[PDB]
């Protein structure tokens, strides 16, 4: 696990320099785009149960055959499981964006996770859906003022869909 | 019909109708009268025939109607009746036609593909179309109920 | 495959969702489970509403006659302080 | 396929007196070209040329 | 053609056509 | 598998008023009723043994013998004799005691980014042994419940219903 | 080498076996098992993960007021067009002519299709190579 | 699944020995009591669809509120009326599934093992389903040692919801 | 019948050259997708009822053509359905894997709106009835395999349309 | 590990459907033979060190090599687990012997059996004729009478000689 | 569009295409990538520009809406509405294109026999059309709002 | 009748969907080309009389069709020939120009080879002049731009086979 700052760190330590003065100003804008980062990230478990139900009852609209009884997620367990799925995806994306790293989001939850749906048989196409209804309603919700002073808060929302991005490209 | 297949069959033969072929579509014209009160009595019974026919099938077989059962619901049972009142149609058709023709193309042929692709047990099917026969045959007299049952069974037998 | 199984006829050992082969002994593919309901008889259409399958109109006869005989000229043939390794 | 314009009752005849081996392909073909599943299909609905 | 074909006029069926309320 | 069906709550009663220690509710917690239903009756003598020794002793595998090895002993003893086994191991005596809660030993190497693939993303509750058999099934003939009506629901791109909640905004005025 | 995993070197069970009754050993690596799997390098300077200063958010309808040969190009263009289209904009209007025939759909439908083009119907103009 | 049988079979191999006299004669009371149980799976069958329209009738009876109030998780729609039944008849088949198999292994497996955190998440109420199984076990119209096995375990899905 | 290898063959073949760096070029991007198509052609062959059965009640199931008087009414003319549907699904899933879209018309698109045309089978019902179809077959391949498997799809729809 | 009767319920499960009439019906029959369903299982068990015994020494009469220096049960810690294996591929047939049905039989004792076999060098071609040893020494004491009444069990001791030909083709 | 007609004219004529033909076509290609802007506009602005559209239509012929009126009730104000996405959509064909011609052969040519057949008056979808210009070029600014308000009033002209 | 642009409009009308990115994604590229087409087109336009007289002498003017007997002997039927020629040059230039070659076979190939049978014209010496005068139209215009000019010509020797 390392953050945006430690990541230029571990950079430079195998060049075996000091960092630069564009390096440290790079650096500062980081710091002072930080309580807005906050904020993409308290938007974003402070709704954690909204983005998660909604976004699951929208892929059982759209591909209604995962909850026949038989299919892959109905025992009241493969369901649980299933809502399990998505809040822990949605809550390793939010600990990479309040880093600005994807360390965390490959080392300990996307690590393996190809290879767990095959060896269970659980369709990772579909999970790639769920995490892609998680994505918008996530990205909606952070560009609303509601509560926050007026400003740009563009190039974060971008950077809270890549985490979104990389996780579902990196299931199927 | 008896009518057109004594033809297509002596068609094929390259020959005409034998007396064997054309004393009964002489009796079968004759029996022409007698094929329309028959149908004419399972015409307006299909109230009772059908409500009565998947009366037994649930008793028979509740899994169908169950949660669970293709036939779940206030939905699938209404269809659930109209296959029924479908089969009984086409009864109705081969008494008048005397012959098991018209429920051979319709209903028949390619039935098990049907209902094997919408999920039906086509056992299930067979049992409703059994409990519609015992209404019919109830309806009518001994010289009748020998015609009326006897296209439903070959209905049963062709749909197994 | 799927009417057998809902008839009860017999189950068929078809695919997984991904299409690698069912089987119960991850050994070899298509090996089924039994036990209690495919040695028990007269089901054998079972589900099959008015099927008729060999001598209905009967019991069958108990035929619990189990004995072993010396079976000359035909007690299979396999080697001595071995046991034959199949091909 | 015989399963779209079959019933199930028609060539069940052949296709088991067939996979015991009791009959032989051409034995098989011309039985099977003899049934009135053919002349249903192929010899009712056109003509003779 | 047999006891049950089509004809396409007695066929009183919006599935040439796809209106889809119907 | 942390549900209120599977909760322990005798089991935790009893670790609060300090009657067992926490290898003692380890234990317990393999003997558990939903251990069994859910992870010891889908895999098979070896992969259970490769559960329980990255689960319980925190460590992988050595190599596919370690894993006969220690299956004779769920065959012949049951599944409350392999647990006592493997808890009185020197291995979890010297790391965990009675005292601690295990936990993956060395899964990282200090100064670099990625991990070793945790343990429970390794090894899920059934494997390609059990797949063929258990695997749910996209599709399974279930005849749940119908949608009934589809081109209108859901309307193609000429369809004049995409204005519809539309109209209103237009009103009057 | 060395034995295969697992097998204690020296006290192999396969030693003296007889050849009737010989298994052959099934190969078995230590690949499945955690210790060998490849981590991110990391400490020549490469960390395997992604976060900020990675992500850019690109605007890509709109990358520039765009070039001047577009706008050059896009004006030139309708001083050449304009005396075209009103000459035959008011070519529309008061070509108001009157009604032959039969209205065939509705009120409209006379003798004349509504807008046709007349270039389609008369501009393929059927000639003889030596016209006679 | 949790059977008479399946329960007797891991007596005896959570020790590793044989089947003893003490596993034959629980396999033996299963036995007895089968001849009620498949004759009470057979009438809840025979009966379910007229069980499964009235209980759900029971819900919107009692709790009005249901068929008016907009939102997803209520019955105000035709979408929403057919997914209660839905779900009405997914109580009922898993108590003709225990009755077939003999104990409460088959609900246990598909229905209450994570039914909690369903009813949390998609904001459905207990109390809808236990004045559905209280109509179901008033009006299966069993008597006898029949009604004993239907309504034990009915009983137990009101104890678990409640 | 060429698969992807087969029409880069004939085209570096028919000027009778090698194969440059071009035509290999094409090569190594359909043997990187080689492990894709496998893999979707094998969820295929396993949901293949499955999925006839979901497109069918989709699409068409719920219209009117099952209707006594529309084009699927008696039983027979719905068998014939699931038994036409099975050859879209079945021939989109060569084309897949062989990444040429040459087979289908070679065996599926000539003689077909012809022949449609000749029992009276609407086309506009059965595009629908793929488009459905391969709307529940991006379900189980995934986005990009579905993006594969839909790709021969409106082929063969725009083809018989 | 499920039973006959829990085997017809996860069947109906995979479609979510109720049971038919002729399923319920079947499983009457089941009921009906019973006490002698039990009657097999006490007879396979009261002689079970005479089943294994009798015909480990005629397996070791008919293959010399398999006790010769060198051969696989050739010492006192392999000759004891010979005696192991068989007594334990005797436990799990009687098991789906006890609850009808062999799933005790092919996820307990028979799955990743044969792969085992070949990682230890032991001979699942004489591992075969061992359990094929069992199976006559079960069905010949299966069907004699000795303190239970006559009658028909020959559907049974079919059934049970098919569990002994189902774990001798799975471990070779 | 100007590349196809300026073929087609000197097609007809049996000679290839002069440089008054040839630096136009030049001289569109190079107009060719701000129309990609001019047309990306309207593409994503048609939620405004065809409500508003039909805001200042109504405004202007409540008849057409009023009970009486062609486009009267939920119904046929929706697709009362629908026509003027159709026409938007023709003028980002014909602003795309540099020429009316898609705008000519789709829903110009015999528009009033469809307009006349249908009940609808042909002036009021021509206010309909007048009120998405001003829409239209009041969301862009130079040379084009004299380009795209330049496609609506020819289907203004063609359109009465 | 529709050039690149016209085709893209309809492939994108006829779903009744906007111009989305891939409609533009084509447009633009058509637009790269317009600069090519034009100066094609121009030099066509100067040497249409040279480039007619380059390939009926290298393909077919001593040959026996050229002597009494032969397909073109007399002077109608030689003059016939270069008027017949001009077309395919000067169509083929519209078909540059347009980017598609819809204005071919609408104008030209239709009935086309249905006409040369009728008055016995050899379709093979045909083919062979456009193929000659396909090669020396490379000549003149450069590579690429011979490309574009030449994808056109086999298009109407491939129809008119
Ligand atoms: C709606 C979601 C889709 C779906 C999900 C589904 N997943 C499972 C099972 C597992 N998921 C994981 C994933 C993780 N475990 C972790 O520890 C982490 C990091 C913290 C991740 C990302 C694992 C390991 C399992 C299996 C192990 C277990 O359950 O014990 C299941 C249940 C499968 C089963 O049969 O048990 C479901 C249903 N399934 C769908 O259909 C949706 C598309
Ligand atoms: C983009 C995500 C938002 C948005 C964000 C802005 N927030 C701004 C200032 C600000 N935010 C906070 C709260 C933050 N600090 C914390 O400690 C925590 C949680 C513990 C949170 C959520 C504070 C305290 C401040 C004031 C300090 C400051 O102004 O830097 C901000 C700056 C306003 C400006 O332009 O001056 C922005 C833009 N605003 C938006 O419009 C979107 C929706
Ligand atoms: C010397 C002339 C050879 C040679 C041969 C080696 N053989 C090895 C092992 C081996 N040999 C056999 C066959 C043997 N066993 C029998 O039962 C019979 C006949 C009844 C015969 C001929 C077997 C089955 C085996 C494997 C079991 C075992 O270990 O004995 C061997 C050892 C291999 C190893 O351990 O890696 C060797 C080295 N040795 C030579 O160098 C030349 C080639
Ligand atoms: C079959 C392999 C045998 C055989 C078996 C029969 N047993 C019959 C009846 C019966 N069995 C029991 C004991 C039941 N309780 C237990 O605890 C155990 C296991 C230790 C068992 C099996 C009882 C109490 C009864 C009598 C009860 C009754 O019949 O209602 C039986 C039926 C008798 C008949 O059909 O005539 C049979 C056939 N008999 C054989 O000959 C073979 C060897
Ligand atoms: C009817 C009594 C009341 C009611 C029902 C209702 N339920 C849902 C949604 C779900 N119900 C379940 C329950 C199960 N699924 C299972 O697989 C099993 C075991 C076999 C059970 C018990 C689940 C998982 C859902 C959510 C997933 C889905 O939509 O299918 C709804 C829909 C709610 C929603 O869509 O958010 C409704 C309406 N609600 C009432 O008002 C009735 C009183
Ligand atoms: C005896 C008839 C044959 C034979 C047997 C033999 N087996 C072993 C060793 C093992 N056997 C097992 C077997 C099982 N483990 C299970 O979990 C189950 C139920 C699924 C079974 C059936 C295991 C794990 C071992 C290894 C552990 C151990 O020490 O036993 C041996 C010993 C091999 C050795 O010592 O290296 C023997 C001899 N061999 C024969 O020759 C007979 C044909
Ligand atoms: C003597 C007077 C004189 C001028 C004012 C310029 C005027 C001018 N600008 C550009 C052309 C250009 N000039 C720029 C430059 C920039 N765009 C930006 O946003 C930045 C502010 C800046 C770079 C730091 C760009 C990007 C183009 C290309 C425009 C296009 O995309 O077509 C060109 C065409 C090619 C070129 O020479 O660049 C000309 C002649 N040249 C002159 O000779
Ligand atoms: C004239 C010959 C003929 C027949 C028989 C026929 C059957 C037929 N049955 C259908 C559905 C159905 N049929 C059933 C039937 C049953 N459910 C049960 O439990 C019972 C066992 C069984 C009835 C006794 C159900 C539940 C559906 C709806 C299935 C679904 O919605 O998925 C449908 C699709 C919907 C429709 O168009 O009606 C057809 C076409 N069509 C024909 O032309
Ligand atoms: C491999 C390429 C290939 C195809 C596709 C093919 C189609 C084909 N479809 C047919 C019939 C049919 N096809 C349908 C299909 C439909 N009805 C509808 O309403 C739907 C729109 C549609 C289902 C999607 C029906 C109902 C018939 C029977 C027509 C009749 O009996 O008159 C027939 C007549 C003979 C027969 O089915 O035995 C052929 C040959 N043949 C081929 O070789
Ligand atoms: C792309 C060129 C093009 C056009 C323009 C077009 C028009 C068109 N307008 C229609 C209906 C209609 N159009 C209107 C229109 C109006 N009512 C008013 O009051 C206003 C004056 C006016 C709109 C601004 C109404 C009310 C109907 C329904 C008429 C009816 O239901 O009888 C219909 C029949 C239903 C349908 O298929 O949509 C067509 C085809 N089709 C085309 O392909």
């Amino acid at each position: 696990m390392l953050d945006a700052f430690a990541k230029v760190v571990a950079q430079a330590d195998a060049r075996g320099e000091f960092l630069s003065n564009t390096q440290i100003d790079a650096l500062s804008k980081m710091v002072k785009e930080g309580n807005q980062r906050l904020d993409i990230v308290n938007k974003v478990t402070s709704n954690a149960s909204a983005i998660v139900t909604n976004s699951a009852r929208a892929l059982f609209a759209e591909q209604p055959q995962l909850i026949q009884p038989g299919g892959n997620a109905y025992t009241s367990r493969r369901m649980a499981a299933c809502l399990r799925d998505m809040e822990i995806v949605l809550r390793y994306v939010s600990y990479a964006m309040i880093a600005g790293d994807s360390s965390v989001l490959d080392d300990r939850c996307l690590n393996g996770l190809r290879e767990t749906y095959q060896a269970l048989g659980t369709p990772g196409s579909s999970v790639a859906v769920a995490i892609q209804k998680m994505k918008d309603a996530s990205v909606a919700l952070a560009n609303d003022t509601t509560g926050t002073p007026i400003g740009d808060c563009s190039s974060l929302v971008a950077e809270l869909a890549g985490y979104f991005d990389r996780a579902a490209v990196s299931v199927v | 019909s008896i009518v057109t297949k004594s033809i297509v069959n002596a068609d094929a033969e390259a020959r005409y109708l034998s007396p064997g072929e054309l004393d009964r579509i002489k009796s079968f014209v004759l029996s022409g009268q007698r094929r329309l009160r028959i149908a004419q009595t399972l015409t307006e019974n299909r109230e009772r025939i059908v409500k009565q026919g998947g009366q037994q099938l649930f008793q028979r077989r509740p899994d169908v109607v169950s949660p669970g059962g293709n036939a779940y619901g206030e939905e699938m049972t209404a269809t659930c009746l109209r296959d029924l009142d479908y089969y009984l149609r086409l009864v109705t058709y081969g008494i008048i036609a005397g012959d098991v023709t018209p429920i051979e193309e319709i209903g028949l042929v390619g039935v098990k593909e049907m209902y094997s692709a919408l999920g039906t047990p086509i056992s299930g099917v067979a049992e409703g179309i059994r409990c519609m026969k015992d209404v019919a045959c109830s309806l009518l007299s001994g010289e009748d109920a020998a015609e009326v049952g006897f296209y439903f069974d070959y209905t049963l037998a062709a749909m197994q | 495959a799927n009417v057998a199984g809902q008839e009860k006829i017999a189950t068929i050992s078809g695919y997984t969702w991904d299409g690698q082969p069912q089987t119960e002994i991850p050994g070899k593919p298509f090996v089924k489970s039994i036990g209690a309901m495919d040695y028990m008889d007269g089901v054998e259409g079972g589900d099959v509403v008015a099927a008729k399958v060999g001598a209905f109109w009967k019991p069958k006869a108990p035929k619990e006659v189990p004995y072993k005989r010396p079976m000359g000229a035909n007690t299979p043939e396999l080697p001595y302080n071995t046991v034959p390794r199949l091909v | 396929d015989i399963s779209t314009f079959v019933i199930g009752n028609e060539i069940e005849n052949i296709k088991i007196q067939f996979i015991k081996g009791q009959i032989s392909v051409k034995e098989m073909i011309n039985a099977l070209g003899k049934s009135s599943v053919y002349l249903k299909e192929f010899y009712n609905p056109y003509p003779n040329i | 053609s047999g006891y049950g074909d089509y004809s396409y006029s007695t066929d009183r069926t919006k599935g040439h056509v796809n209106q889809y309320y119907v | 598998q942390i549900l209120k069906s599977t909760k322990q709550p005798f089991l935790e009663s009893q670790l609060r008023f300090n009657q067992i220690s926490i290898k003692d509710f380890i234990k317990g917690l393999v003997l558990s009723a939903p251990f069994r239903d859910l992870n010891y009756n889908v895999n098979n003598n070896y992969r259970f043994v490769e559960i329980c020794v990255q689960r319980v002793l925190g460590r992988d595998i050595y190599n596919e013998r370690e894993k006969i090895a220690w299956s004779i002993i769920i065959a012949t003893q049951g599944l409350e004799g392999f647990i006592d086994t493997l808890l009185n191991t020197q291995e979890y005596l010297s790391n965990f005691g009675d005292s601690i809660v295990p936990f993956q030993r060395r899964r990282i190497i200090p100064q670099r980014s990625k991990g070793e693939m945790p343990f429970n993303l390794k090894t899920p509750r059934y494997g390609i042994e059990f797949r063929s058999k258990l695997a749910a099934t996209q599709f399974s003939w279930a005849s749940p419940i119908r949608r009934f009506r589809p081109q209108e629901q859901q309307p193609k791109a000429g369809d004049p219903a995409l204005f519809l909640n539309m109209v209103q905004e237009m009103g009057p005025g | 080498q060395l034995a295969p995993p697992g097998i204690p070197p020296g006290e192999d069970a396969r030693n003296n076996q007889s050849l009737r009754q010989y298994v052959a050993r099934p190969v078995e690596t230590y690949q499945k098992r955690s210790f060998a799997t490849p981590l991110p390098l990391t400490w020549t300077g490469e960390t395997e993960t992604v976060g900020a200063f990675d992500v850019v958010v690109p605007p890509q309808e709109k990358d520039l007021p765009v070039s001047g040969e577009a706008t050059s190009a896009f004006v030139k263009y309708s001083d050449m067009v304009r005396a075209e289209r009103k000459a035959a904009l008011q070519a529309l209007l008061s070509a108001s002519a009157a009604g032959e025939g039969r209205p065939t759909c509705g009120a409209e439908g006379r003798k004349f299709v509504s807008n046709a083009n007349p270039v389609l119907v008369n501009g393929v103009k059927c000639v003889e190579y030596w016209r006679k | 699944m949790k059977t008479p049988i399946t329960e007797a079979i891991a007596t005896a191999d959570n020790q590793g020995r044989f089947l003893s006299n003490t596993e034959l004669q629980a396999v033996n009371g299963r036995y007895q009591r089968a001849t009620a149980s498949l004759t009470a799976a057979k009438a809840l069958t025979g009966s379910a669809q007229r069980l499964i329209t009235g209980a759900a009738q029971a819900v919107y009876n009692k709790f009005p509120y249901t068929t008016q109030m907009p939102g997803p998780a209520y019955a105000s729609s035709a979408i929403g009326k057919a997914k209660c039944a839905r779900d009405i008849g997914y109580y009922l088949r898993m108590v003709t599934y225990c009755l077939v198999v003999g104990g409460t292994g088959p609900m246990d497996e598909y229905l209450v093992a994570g039914l909690e955190e369903i009813n949390r998440s998609f904001d459905l109420s207990p109390s809808w389903y236990i004045e559905a199984l209280q109509y179901i076990k008033n009006s299966h119209g069993l008597s006898g040692q029949v009604a004993n096995e239907a309504n034990a375990y009915i009983d137990y899905a009101i104890n678990t919801l409640s | 019948m060429q698969d992807a290898i087969t029409s880069v063959i004939n085209a570096a073949d028919v000027q009778g050259k090698y194969l440059d760096a071009n035509s290999v070029e094409k090569l190594r991007g359909y043997f990187q997708t080689g492990e894709l198509r496998v893999r979707a052609a094998a969820t295929i062959a396993a949901n293949a009822a499955t999925i006839i059965k979901e497109a069918v009640a989709k699409s068409l199931l719920y219209s009117d053509i099952t209707r006594p008087g529309g084009n699927m009414y008696t039983t027979r003319r719905y068998a014939a359905c699931i038994r036409d549907l099975d050859y879209y699904l079945r021939y989109a899933t060569y084309g897949m894997l062989a990444g040429d879209p040459s087979i289908l018309d070679e065996r599926v698109l000539n003689g077909l709106k012809e022949t449609y045309n000749s029992l009276g089978v609407p086309i506009g019902a059965t595009i629908q009835a793929i488009q459905a179809m391969k709307e529940v077959t991006g379900s189980l391949v995934g986005s990009d395999a579905g993006k594969e498997m839909g790709l021969y799809f409106d082929y063969i729809c725009s083809g018989l349309s």
